[PDB]
């Protein structure tokens, strides 16, 4: 049928929401350095006053910044990109289908080491694929053997590899160092209930308002209402539970 | 759209609430995934348990008086009947002592009203079960919630279907809210139809409420209360327990 | 921009479930007719243990 | 063993001691598990335990045409002792007491004979 | 009666309580068609997780 092909759309929007709700509650912590998520768009201020590197930017479904919200004195950034297939949760990925994205990355790698130099860059970045399939083992076994500079025993997926990117040699080996491959993830029905799991920790009780609350802030940042400003920080978070910093401490000393 | 909804589903609720527009959202949204592709269908049931009560939270405590067949001729009942509707605007109190008939002839004061009438009755004393917790008849959140679905069910009114922590005031002013459209209702098809209300075993619900340390049963309140224009209130206790109810001076007696 | 073209995708969707859920309160009403609501498919009782007319069926939003 | 008295290890409110049976006969396979909700009030707690004793009393009684099912309460006096001693006037018991179960289920306290009128028993209890 | 239980329309609490038993058949229908995992079997804590509680929300006073 297909209505089939229209309702598997929406799966893939909640697993997203729903990941990247889990991924929030991290700012909360009181001695841990992450500063900023970005959904679906990298951060307006990622250069500073100067205006925005465009390349490779639609691959972004979710940004993670350290330290300052800037990538010129971040202190790390992540960049990641998620995958959801309904039906077929056992089958291994081809190369083929990795291809479409690691295209892209290596765009806007080429961006980013235009500005910045490699030395710098290389201590800070990072692309990740996030997928609920299992992926090909030995497509990663040249992904990692570029990356370390040593003979790889499967050369078909290592000239794939360098169809996909481009590139050859160290400048290869630099870029498979910053591209990190997590397969496997747990499926939407588990994911559903793991994130009341984690909040359960930060409140005195169980509760049953607060995963829908936080899917709710980030499923609001992905309108075009939100377009200016796509962030999410800490006061979003407290505001999304309802709570300020006063209810935090309500007797000082 | 966003905003509507909150003010639509703030008349079946007795206050204002900003979790159900979320709840229903949410339900139409999952809805439209694939895994809900066997049924695709929404039912009564499905909206009562996504707002999360049932059948019983709309009706907690059903009406329980003896019919009788015979019925001996006994001539006072229909001048004492026309002497609550010609003396209007003050709470009627009638009293008699131990199985004289109060429970009979609460039966049958209805027929005798003005053409268009309506009469709500409302039984305090169950058979007996009223002093055990699981089933207490003397709450606000009980009577109120009966009457106004009674009266909802015969075409009257909204309903109105409970919403926990709210206290007695929300709940009186949902009441006397209503009361106002069923009269509308009543006198528009007939010039002089009245709407009457009857409060059987007045004196147990207090007895109840002091039992377990209250000091405020619904009648106990309801009896200082004033109702719109075209409402009969009529309550009926033994002769000694009457200074329990503690009516006001312009009460009838 | 591209993004602007995907985003815009979502506000459809968000506008679509508020219109439908102010439609679903009415089966609360004691003394009306509404029996049933259907989203993006029309009611596979619809021809009673026949099989279901399949023709026009996608641009059901809600029945 | 002596904790019914700190804060953090009360015995005597209704939604400890029927989560308490309900999931005991719950995991023995006789009826669904109870599961509590902040924000319920104390009636809701006593049907939901009625039904549960109507569902497993029905397990056991189509295979068994003369088998009971029997709850028992230890040192009853004690939860209202520490209900009064807070200022509450209700432990679990005392209204447990009065209620009306099932057949074919039989209910059973034990106590020290001077506080036997801390959870003042009906006419019809027997002693 | 012997073998099958099955929910009336009343008498749950309500939330969390009220999906418990579609949610045991749920996870017994999805182990078994899901065999191409590394292994099919139940065991408690798979019961606990897709439950949603923990063991001190079912037992909070030991005997
Ligand atoms: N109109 C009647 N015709 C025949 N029998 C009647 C009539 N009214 C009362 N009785 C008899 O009197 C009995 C007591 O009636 P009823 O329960 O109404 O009394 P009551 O005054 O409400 O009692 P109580 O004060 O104890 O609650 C009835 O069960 C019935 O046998
Ligand atoms: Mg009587």
């Amino acid at each position: 049928s297909d209505s089939l092909l229209v309702r598997t759309s929406r799966d893939g929007d909640q697993f997203h929401y729903l990941w990247a709700a889990r991924r929030a509650l991290r700012l909360l912590e009181p001695q841990s350095t992450l500063v900023a998520l970005t959904i679906e768009g990298a951060s307006t201020t990622e250069m500073g006053s100067q205006p925005v590197v465009e390349d490779g930017e639609e691959l972004i479904d979710i940004a993670e910044y350290y330290g300052s919200n800037e990538l010129a004195t971040a202190t790390t950034v992540r960049y990641m990109q998620l995958k959801h297939s309904t039906m077929h949760s056992d089958t291994p990925f081809p190369p083929s289908g990795l291809q479409k994205t690691i295209e892209g990355f290596a765009t806007r790698y080429k961006a980013l080491i235009q500005k910045i130099p490699v030395e710098t860059l290389r201590t800070k970045l990072e692309f990740w694929f996030v997928t609920n399939r299992p992926v090909s083992s030995s497509f990663s076994e040249a992904i990692n053997d570029a990356a370390n500079q040593h003979v790889t025993r499967h050369p078909h997926d290592l000239a794939k590899l360098e169809k996909f990117t481009g590139l050859q040699g160290a400048e290869l080996s630099i870029f498979c160092q910053l591209l990190h491959i997590e397969g496997q993830q747990d499926d939407l029905w588990s994911q559903r209930n793991i994130l009341l799991r984690e909040s359960a920790g930060y409140l005195p009780d169980l509760d049953t308002e607060a995963p829908l609350k936080l899917k709710e802030l980030v499923n609001r940042k992905a309108l075009t209402e939100s377009a200016a400003n796509p962030s999410i920080t800490r006061m979003d978070v407290l505001r999304a539970l309802g709570v300020d910093e006063t209810d935090l401490f309500p007797a000082p000393c | 759209q966003r905003n509507i909804l909150l003010r639509e589903s703030a008349g079946y609720l007795p206050d204002l609430d900003t979790e159900a527009p979320l709840k229903l959202k949410e339900l139409v949204n999952r809805k439209a995934l694939t895994e809900s592709a066997a049924n695709p269908s929404i039912t009564r049931m499905d909206v009562l348990r996504a707002l999360g009560v049932d059948e019983t939270d709309l009706f907690p405590a059903p009406c329980r008086i003896e019919r009788i067949e015979n019925s001996v001729s006994r001539t006072q009942e229909a001048t004492l009947v026309q002497r609550v509707v010609e003396a209007f605007g003050a709470p009627v109190i009638i009293h008699a002592d131990a199985g004289v008939g109060k429970s009979i002839f609460s039966t049958h004061i209805e027929e005798h009203l003005p053409t268009g009438s309506v009469s709500i009755l409302y039984d305090c004393f169950g058979l007996g079960q009223y002093r055990n917790a699981s089933s207490y008849r003397h709450h606000h959140r009980t009577a109120l919630v009966q009457m106004a679905n009674e009266m909802a069910s015969r075409g009257l009114c909204h309903p109105l279907i409970p919403n926990a922590g709210t206290g007695i005031s929300q709940y009186m002013r949902a009441f006397l809210h209503r009361l106002s459209q069923s009269i509308s209702i009543l006198r528009a098809s007939e010039p002089l139809a009245v709407l009457c209300i009857i409060i059987d075993a007045a004196d147990n619900a207090q007895m109840a409420a002091e039992e377990i340390g209250e000091t405020r049963s619904f009648i106990k309140d309801l009896i200082r209360e004033k109702l719109p224009d075209g409402v009969c209130l009529v309550a009926l206790c033994r002769p000694y327990r009457r200074e329990l109810l503690d009516p006001p001076p312009e009460a009838l007696t």
